[PDB]
């Protein structure tokens, strides 16, 4: 922002946005496998148990 | 559909957009941010001066 002016500055920030949030697609959607994974040896516990 | 109208100095017809900043675009006439609408402008050499 201390360098370019709005109308142009609004374009540039766009692409920043957009990879934060392809980014932090990715976090979840491996932790969704996780916990899965997790559950599943959490019922394999609670039989065993 | 507005229309206005006025004559200024050649140097600054580019400080005529939405976003600009500068002796004239922020004391006399400014353009809001998200302007929609058409710009026509020509030389005035021979009717004023």
């Amino acid at each position: 922002l201390s360098r370019l002016d709005p109308p142009e500055a609004e374009v540039q920030i766009d692409r920043l946005i957009t990879g934060r949030l392809q980014s932090l697609q990715t976090y979840v959607t491996q932790q969704l496998i996780r916990a899965a994974e997790i559950r599943a040896s959490a019922n394999l516990a609670a039989t065993k148990m | 559909v507005y229309a206005d109208s006025f004559v200024i100095r050649g140097n600054e017809v580019s400080q005529i957009a939405p976003g600009q900043t500068g002796n004239i675009a922020d004391y006399n006439y400014k353009l809001p941010d998200d302007f929609t609408g058409c710009v026509i402008a020509w030389n005035s050499n021979k009717l004023d001066s």
